[PDB]
């Protein structure tokens, strides 16, 4: 998971 | 929109998937999980991931914005997104999108293509  | 065969979903099943839904809604309430993945055969670039989060209230053509740069791809190239298997309208919010389409397993999908249409 990231920050798009 | 396109016949999508989700990596995401061929590599877990519904239980895990459903407890990782319940992990990221738990640990990380002020964003929208997205699960976002290229039509079969589409000529654009693969995303090196599928995993997102994104704030509540990006809308979908600030979306496309930070997806065209990820995918290397200009303003004027062809770009079209699917949820719920239809193509959703550029001022709606993620948060919104969410709110109507968010799979049982808590995820949002986004399906992304250079083509608008298929069969």
């Amino acid at each position: 998971w990231e920050e798009l | 929109g396109p016949h999508m065969k989700w990596a995401y979903k061929e590599e877990n099943n519904f239980e895990k998937r459903r407890a990782e839904g319940d992990k990221i809604r738990r640990k990380y309430p002020d964003r929208i999980p997205v699960i976002v993945e290229k039509a079969p055969k589409s000529k654009l670039h693969d995303l090196d991931k599928k995993k997102y989060l994104v704030p509540s209230d990006l809308t979908v053509g600030q979306f496309y914005f930070l997806i065209r740069k990820r995918i290397q791809l200009r303003p004027e190239d062809a770009l079209f997104f699917f949820v719920n298997n239809v193509i959703p309208q550029t001022m709606t919010t993620m948060g919104q999108l969410y709110q109507d389409h968010h799979e049982e397993d808590l995820f949002l999908y986004i399906a992304y293509s250079d083509e608008s249409v298929y069969g």
